[PDB]
C-alpha cells in the first residue's frame, strides 16, 4: 500500500531512449515491408507474363506455371533448411517464444533468410500470407537495432522485441490498431507480468503504418463497400454462426498439427527431399493459380466477390474444400509464410455460405449474405488462433463496416466458447509448444 | 423527405404500364423500397420489395410476370412494370420505403399514389364551370361559391380554390360516374366582405391529359 | 400468408371515451405495426412493433397484444383521430394488413346550410344545364334531399355525392346535382332544392327563378 | 521453468463456465442499471424544462426555479453521498480501480443506491458530469453482488466479474462495446503485476450489456456527425502539433482539477451540511446556465456535433472553452457523484474544431475541414490527462465512426501521452487513486 | 466520369454570363470542383474551387465580385458566374475535379471546355465561295480544290467535305478577324481521275447564325 | 504567388528521342503535376507529384527533379507523343501552370505545293475579290510569301493563315489571301504567288492571267 503509491505516481514512465528506438524499429520493419510486398507482386508478374508466352500449346502453359512456382517454392524451401530452419512456418509461434526468454532471435541468419524465402513461396503464389514473413520480420528488425545499439534491460529487450512484431503486422494490413491489440493479446508472455511499454508500441506502428501509407496509398487490401445493418432480431442467427467455427475451429488445428506430423515422414527431414516436396506443392500451387485461382494463392481476391455474393453455393463449397486442402498443405509443409491471410479467406467463403441458407429461410428478416461473410471472416483467427479481439478489429480495420460490430463480436465470442468447451488450443501456443517440448525432450 | 409516385392513368385490359416513383429528402440506396395498392374503398395489398443494389426482388403470390419491380438508383427511382393487365389492378398504386424496428419490418414512409384505371374508354380533360350565387343573391355575412367539374375521365382531378390559399372552407365532393365519365364539384365559403369585392378562382387539374383549367366565379351577369 | 381481421369493421364513439379497436390473426404473428389513414390522406405509420408509437404521434394513443390477438387503443379520444387504421404483421412472409378499423365521431347536432346554383351560361353555350345544390356541415350524417322544378317533384336525372366526416369539426357535408338538356330547363322558371334533417321538422329550402 | 511453460501453454484460454455464466449475468444487470440510469436522467432533465415553461414570462422568476431544481437535485445527491457512502463522490473510476489491486472496498449495498440515485440528481439537474461514472462504478458493485450473492470462491472469479462489471458498465454509457474491453485491458487491471481477469467473459459481460443499451435505445447514436473528408499525408504533421498542444495542457488541467478539489474542501471543511449547500450552489448555478448559456453547462454530448460541422464562431468556441473549463472542474472537483470522461471529450472537440479553423486558413493548399481536427482532438484530452489513449481512441472511433481518421487520431493522441510524460503528468485516476490510499494511512 | 460544361457563347462588354458544368459517371460530392480557364493559344489560369459542403469557395486574386461559384450537389452540377465582363474574359472556360496523392494536389479529371467570346460585334452569317482551279492550270496528279467561307462571327465554323468522307488530304487554316468579322479558307485534295468526273462538296456550319450550306467545286467553264 | 517557367517553349525530336522539357520556379515547390495537351482536347494528366505516372501513361515517360528545377522526360519518343506538356504546382497558393512545351515531330523537308485561286464569280457578284494562295505540306514551318499585281510587289490586302503540325506527316500549310475591291482587281490582268522556303533558293512562283 505505501509500495502501491510508490508505483501509481510512477506509472507510464518509459525511458525516452526506448521510445526514439521504437520509431527506428517501425520505420525499417516498415520499409521492409513495404519491399516484401513489392516483390511478391513482381515476381507473382514474372510468372503471369511468362504464363503469356507460351499462351497456345495448352499443356505447355500449365508446365511453365508449374514449373517456376516449383522452382521458386524449393528455392524458399532451401533457404530455410539450409540457413535458418527456425524461420520456417509461420514465425508468429517462434517469436511468441522469444517474448518468454524461450527461443534465440538469430536476426543474422532469419532476416535475409525469411525475406527471401518468403519472396519464393509467397510469389510462386502459394497459399500462405505475407504477415508471417513481417511479422517474424519485424522482431528480428527490433532485436537487430538493439543489438547494433547496445540497449540494456529487461525492458527495452521485451519492447523492441514486441513493437517489431507489432509494426510487421500492421504493414501487412494497414492495420495501426490490429497492429497493437495484437501485442497486448495474444503476443506478449501470457502468464507472468513483463514490462512490454505500450506507448513504445504505439510509435513503432505509427512509423511502419506511414510507411505503408507512403507507398500502398489510394487502394485498400479488401473492399467491400458498406453492407447493410443488422436488426436485433437477427443476431441469433450470428451466435449459431460462432458455433459452427467453434466445433470446426479445433478440427482445423488437429488436421495442421497432424499434417506438420505426416509431411515430416515424406522427407525424413532431409534437406533434399524437402525441398523436393517444396517445389511440388509449390508447383501445385501455380498450376492450380491458372486452373482454378480462387483454391490458390493468398485468398484475398475472393473475399470481395463472396461478400458480394457472386459466387454460387455449388461454387463456394468447392472453394472452401479446395482451400482447406491447399492451405494445409503449404502452412503444414513448413513453407516459409503465415497461415492469418487463407484463415480469413476461409472464414469469408463458410460465412457468405451460411449467409446465403441464411437468407432463404429467413426473407422476413431481408438478409444480405454479405454480413454473415464479414462476422465469419475473422471467426476463424477466432476459434482457431483464439484471439477474437485482435481478429475482431483487424476485420473491421479492412472492411470498415462498424455497423456490424455487434454481430462480428457475437460470432466471435461464439466461436471462443466452443473451441474452449471443444478443447482445442491456441494453435500458436500449441505449435510453440510443441517446439518447446521437441527441445526438452 | 419525399416520394413522388407517377405514370398511372388509363390502360387497355391486357396492355401494360411503368409507373415510376422518384424519391428525394433521403438516401435513396441504403434502403429497400417497395409497393403496395389499394383498390377503391378497399385495404392495403402489399405488391414487392426490391433492395438496395438490386439484387433481392419479393412479389405477392402471382404470375411470371404479371409485376417487375426494378429501380435505378442514379436516379433515386423506383419502378413497376404491370403486365397482360385485368381490372383487378384498377388501384392507387403506394411507393412506401422499408424499414424495421426491433426487426420485424414496416412500410416506413410512404408515398401520395398513383391511380390505374384499367378500361375501354377515352382520356377526356373535364370541363370546368363556375358556380356563382344566383340574383336572389341574399348574401349573408359569408357567401357560397363553387365550381362544377363535369366530363372527364380517368380519376383523379384536384380541386384548389386560389392555389390553395383559400384552405379552410372547401368542400370538394367525390366524383360520381356516368356513362363513362366522372363528375364532381366543390365549394368555397367566404365572408361576403370579400367577395365579389376580390378574386376567387378554381384550379381543376386533371393529370391523365395534363389538363388544367383556372376558373375565375364572376358575379352572375 | 397469416390472415389478420381487425375488430370492428367500423366503429363509433364520442370524444372522451377510452377506444380500442382489435387485430386477431389466423395463425401467430408478433410485433405488428398499425397505420392511420385518415380520409383522402395517405397511409402513416402510426404504431410499430405492437406497442411503440411513430414519432409525433400523441400519447393519447397505445399499442399491444401477442399470440394471435393485437390490440390499438385510444385513452380518450379525440376527434381529429377520425380515420381507418391498418394493422399489418411482418413477422412471416409476405408480410399481410388487417381489414381496417373505420373510427367515427359522435357529436352534437350540426344544421346543413344550402346553397342553390343555376346553370352557368359557359354550361348553356354547350348544350346541357346542371343545377348543383351544397349542403354542408351537418350532424348527423342522415339527410333527404328533394328536387321541386316549378312546385312538381323531380327524380329523373338526379346524383348526389356526400363527403367522407370531417376531421375537425367531425360534420358532414353533401351534394345534389340535378342534370337537364338545354332545352329541358328553359321549358321551366323557377327551380327549388328542398332539405329535411334531423336539425329541423320543416324541410329548408332554397330556390331561383330563371326571370 | 520452460517444463512449466509447456504446461501452461497447453492449458491456456480456460476459464471456468461457472465463470462464463455469471459474466452475462453481470452485462445483463449492469446493461439494465444503466439503461434506467440513463432514462432518469431525462426524466429529470425534462421536467426541469418543463416548469421552465410554466414560468416563461417573469424572466426572473424563471431564473429563478431553472436555479433552484438544480440546487435542489443537486443538493439531494451530495446528500445521499457525504450521510450514506462517501466512497461513491467524485468518479469512483478511480475507486474500482482501488478495488482490482485489493486496496479499497466494494461496498454495493451502500454504493448500488447511492451512486444511482444520487447521481441521478446530479447529473439529472444538468450538472457538467458524465454517465459514465456512475455506470462503470455502479457495474463494478453490480459484479461483487453477484460474486457475493452466488458466494463464487477464487481470485480469478472475484476480479473477472468486477472487471466485466466496469465494462459492461462503460460499454452501456456510450453503446461502445470495443472500448469497454479495451478499457479493463489498457487501464483497469493491476497496472504492476500479473492478474487473472478473464477476456473471454468481459466480452460476454460487455455483450449483454450492449444488447440491453440497444434494446432501449435503438436507431439514434448519442453522437452523429457524418462522414467527414479524408487526410492527405502532407497534413499529418499538423495533428502531431495539435497532440503537443494538449500534451502540454493535459497535465496542466490534471493540476487543476487536483488543487481544485484541495480548495473546495476548505469552503465546507469536511461538514457534511457545508458540502451539500456548497453541492446545491454549483448545481444551481448548472441549472441556470443550462437555460442562459446552454453550452457552458450539461453533459457535452449535443455541441459535439454543431463544432465538428463548423457552426461555432471562433469567438464562440474560446468562450465555450474556458466556460467549460471552469464549469466542469466546480463540479467534479467538489466531489459530485458522476464522471468526467464525457465533459473531456467536449472540450477535445471544441478545443481541436479552434486548432481546426486556424489550420484551415493557414493552409488552403492542404484542403481542409476543420471537423476532423476535431474528431482528432475528442479523445486527444482522455490521452493527456486520462493517460488511456488505446482506449480514447477506440471509443472516439465507435462514436463518430469516421475510420478514415485513424491515422491522425493516433497521431494526435501519441502526440498528447508523450507530451503529458515529458512535461511530468500523472494519469489523472492513478493520481487520485495514489491521493486516497495516502489518505487513508497519512492519518493513523 | 464525363464533367460536360455549357453556356458560353457571345456577350457584350461589360454584361455577364453563367456558366454550367454537369458530371456524369461518378459521385459528385466527396469532391472539390475547380474551374480554369485558357485565353486563345496561352497559359491555364485557374478562377476558382468549392468543396462538396459548400462551406468554403476560393477565387484566384480577383476584383471583389469577378466570379461566383456555386454548386448544386442535386443536380450534380457546378456553376460559374462571370459579372462586369470585360474582354480577357474571352477563354475556353474547363471545369475540373480536384485529387491529390501525397496531398500534393491536382487537377484529376477536366471538361472538353466552353468559349466565352466578350464582343460588341454583331452575329452574323458566313459567305461561302468555291476556289475551282483556273484556266491555266495542268490537271495533274492530285488536284487542288478548296472553299472560302469569309466574312462572319463569331466562331466557329464547321467545314467538311462530302459528309466528312474525303478526310484524306483536307486542311482547314485558322480563320482570320478583321474589321469584327471572321475568315477561313478549307482545302482538300483529289486524284485527277476523281475530280471533275465525280462531284466535290464542301458542307460548312455556322451555328451562331443557323448556316447550313454546301458549295460544289464545279470546273470554270 | 508562384510563376512556372517551361524552358524549351516549342520542340522537335524524331521519333525514339531523348526529350526533355524544364519548368523552373519563382521561388521553392514541391511534386508538382504535368499535362499533356492534344489541340482541341482537353487537358489530360500525365505525371504528378514530382514522378509518379498516372493510370493509363505509357512508361517511355518520366518526371523527376526537386527544389526549384523539375522536368518531363521521353526515353524513345512517339508518333503520338505530340502536344503540349504544361506542368503545375500548387505546393504554394493559389496554383499555377506553366507557359507550356509544345512537342512536335521533327520529319524529312518538305517542298510546298503552291496552289492559286482566281476569285469566284460569285464574290465578284458583291464588289469584293479575293485571290487565294495555298501553301500546302512544308517542313520546317518557316516560309515567306509574296504576291505581285502585273509583276508588281503588292503587301496590303493580304492575310496569312498556318495550320498546326499535321497529324499524317507533320507537315504544315500556309493560306496567303488578298482581298481587293471589285474595281481594284478589274484593274490589273497578272497576279502572281511567290514561296521562298528553305529547300531552294529559286522561289515557287505560281500565277494566272485574266486574259
Ligand atoms: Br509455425
Ligand atoms: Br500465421
Ligand atoms: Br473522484
Ligand atoms: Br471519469
Amino acid at each position: 500500500r505505501r509500495q502501491l503509491i510508490r508505483q501509481l505516481l510512477e506509472r507510464d514512465k518509459t525511458p525516452l531512449a526506448i521510445l526514439f528506438m521504437a520509431a527506428v524499429v517501425g520505420t525499417l520493419v516498415g520499409l521492409a515491408a513495404v519491399a516484401f510486398d513489392k516483390g511478391v507482386a513482381w515476381l507473382q508478374n514474372q510468372r503471369m507474363g511468362a504464363l503469356v508466352h507460351t499462351a497456345d500449346n495448352y499443356p505447355l502453359l500449365l508446365t511453365v506455371a508449374f514449373l517456376c512456382s516449383a522452382v521458386l517454392a524449393m528455392f524458399g524451401y532451401f533457404l530455410v533448411r539450409k540457413y535458418a530452419p527456425e524461420a520456417g512456418g509461420s514465425g508468429i509461434p517462434e517469436i511468441e517464444g522469444a517474448l518468454e526468454d524461450q527461443r534465440p532471435v538469430r536476426w543474422w541468419r532469419v532476416l535475409p533468410v525469411k525475406f527471401f524465402g518468403g519472396l519464393g513461396t509467397l510469389g510462386g503464389g502459394m497459399v500462405l500470407g505475407r504477415e508471417g514473413p513481417t511479422v517474424q520480420i519485424g522482431g528480428n528488425i527490433g532485436r537487430m537495432v538493439l543489438d547494433i545499439f547496445r540497449l540494456k534491460g529487461d525492458e527495452a529487450r521485451h519492447t523492441l522485441l514486441a513493437t517489431g512484431a507489432a509494426a510487421g503486422l500492421a504493414a501487412a494490413f494497414n492495420a495501426p490498431l490490429a497492429g497493437i491489440l495484437f501485442i497486448i493479446e495474444e503476443m506478449r508472455p501470457q502468464f507472468r507480468y513483463t514490462l512490454i511499454s505500450i506507448k513504445a508500441v504505439f510509435i513503432g506502428v505509427i512509423m511502419s503504418t506511414i510507411m505503408y501509407r507512403i507507398f500502398n496509398h489510394e487502394v485498400a487490401l479488401i473492399d467491400v463497400g458498406k453492407l447493410s445493418d443488422a436488426p436485433l432480431n437477427t443476431l441469433w442467427l450470428y451466435l449459431i454462426l460462432g458455433i459452427i467455427f467453434g466445433i470446426f475451429g479445433p478440427i482445423f488445428n488437429k488436421w495442421v498439427l497432424g499434417m506438420q506430423d505426416l509431411l515430416h515422414r515424406v522427407h525424413g527431414g532431409n534437406i533434399t527431399k524437402w525441398v523436393l516436396m517444396g517445389g511440388a506443392i509449390g508447383g501445385l500451387c501455380g498450376l492450380l493459380g491458372f486452373v482454378a485461382p480462387a483454391t490458390s494463392g493468398g485468398g484475398f481476391n475472393l473475399i470481395p466477390i463472396a461478400t458480394a455474393g457472386n459466387f454460387s453455393m455449388g461454387m463456394l463449397v468447392f472453394i472452401f474444400v479446395a482451400r482447406v486442402i491447399t492451405t494445409l498443405l503449404c502452412f503444414s509443409s513448413g513453407a516459409p509464410g503465415g497461415i492469418f491471410a487463407p484463415m480469413l479467406a476461409l472464414g469469408t467463403v463458410l460465412g457468405t455460405a451460411f449467409g446465403m441458407v441464411a437468407v432463404e429461410l429467413f426473407p422476413q428478416y431481408h438478409l444480405e449474405a454479405g454480413t454473415f461473410a464479414i462476422a465469419g471472416m475473422g471467426a476463424l483467427l477466432a476459434a482457431s488462433i483464439r484471439a477474437p479481439l485482435t481478429g475482431i478489429i483487424l476485420v473491421l480495420e479492412m472492411t470498415d463496416n462498424y455497423q456490424l460490430i455487434l454481430p462480428m463480436i457475437i460470432t466471435g465470442l461464439g466461436a471462443t466458447l466452443l473451441a474452449q468447451f471443444t478443447g482445442g488450443k491456441p494453435l500458436w501456443s500449441a505449435i510453440l509448444a510443441r517446439t518447446l517440448a521437441k527441445q526438452e525432450a | 423527405v419525399r416520394l413522388l409516385e407517377s405514370g398511372g392513368g388509363l390502360v387497355q385490359p391486357g396492355g401494360s404500364l411503368k409507373l415510376s416513383c422518384a424519391a428525394s429528402g433521403f438516401d435513396y440506396s441504403r434502403y429497400w423500397m417497395s409497393w403496395v395498392r389499394q383498390a377503391p374503398g378497399k385495404g392495403l395489398k402489399w405488391i414487392g420489395e426490391i433492395n438496395p443494389v438490386s439484387s433481392t426482388i419479393n412479389y405477392t403470390p402471382s404470375l411470371k410476370d404479371k409485376f417487375i419491380i426494378s429501380r435505378d438508383n442514379a436516379k433515386d427511382t423506383l419502378y413497376l412494370q404491370i403486365s397482360k393487365v385485368r381490372s383487378e389492378d384498377t388501384a392507387l398504386y403506394y411507393c412506401a420505403r422499408l424499414y424495421y424496428g426491433y426487426g420485424y419490418w414496416y412500410f416506413d414512409v410512404w408515398g401520395a399514389g398513383t391511380t390505374v384505371t384499367v378500361s375501354s374508354a377515352k382520356t377526356t380533360p373535364p370541363s370546368v364551370y363556375p358556380l356563382a350565387p344566383g340574383s336572389a343573391a341574399a348574401a349573408a355575412s359569408m357567401v357560397t361559391l363553387g365550381c362544377l367539374v363535369k366530363g372527364y375521365f380517368p380519376e383523379p382531378v384536384t380541386v384548389t380554390w386560389n392555389s390553395g390559399s383559400l384552405a379552410a372552407g372547401v368542400h370538394t365532393f367525390p366524383a360520381v360516374l356516368q356513362a363513362a365519365l366522372y363528375t364532381l364539384s366543390s365549394s368555397v365559403t367566404v365572408p361576403s366582405s370579400s367577395w365579389p369585392s376580390e378574386t376567387v378562382t378554381c384550379n381543376v387539374a386533371h393529370p391523365a391529359s395534363s389538363t388544367k383549367v383556372d376558373k375565375k366565379i364572376v358575379p352572375r351577369a | 400468408d397469416i390472415v389478420l381481421t381487425q375488430s370492428p369493421a367500423i366503429m363509433s364513439a364520442a370524444p372522451g371515451d377510452k377506444v380500442t379497436m382489435t387485430c386477431s390473426a389466423s395463425s401467430s404473428v408478433s410485433y405488428i405495426h398499425w397505420y392511420q389513414q385518415k380520409s383522402g390522406t395517405s397511409p402513416k405509420r402510426w404504431i410499430y412493433d405492437t406497442s411503440k408509437l411513430t414519432s409525433g404521434v400523441p400519447v393519447r394513443f397505445s399499442g399491444s397484444g401477442s399470440g394471435t390477438s393485437y390490440s390499438l387503443t385510444i385513452n380518450t379520444m379525440e376527434a381529429e383521430d377520425a380515420a381507418t387504421y391498418y394493422c399489418q404483421q411482418w413477422s412471416s412472409h409476405p408480410q399481410t394488413f388487417g381489414g381496417g378499423t373505420k373510427l367515427e365521431i359522435l357529436r352534437a347536432d350540426a344544421a346543413p346550410t344550402v346553397s342553390i346554383f343555376p346553370p352557368s351560361s359557359e354550361q348553356l353555350t354547350s348544350g346541357g344545364a346542371s343545377v348543383v345544390c351544397f349542403l354542408n356541415n351537418f350532424y348527423p350524417k342522415d339527410i333527404n334531399v328533394k328536387w321541386k322544378i316549378d312546385g312538381s317533384e323531380r327524380q329523373n336525372g338526379v346524383l348526389n355525392s356526400w363527403t367522407d366526416q370531417d376531421s375537425k369539426d367531425s360534420t358532414y357535408s353533401m351534394s345534389s346535382t340535378l342534370t337537364l338538356t338545354k332545352d329541358e330547363y328553359e321549358r321551366h322558371n323557377s327551380y327549388t332544392c328542398e332539405a329535411t334533417h334531423k336539425t329541423s321538422t320543416s324541410p329548408i329550402v332554397k330556390s331561383f327563378n330563371r326571370a
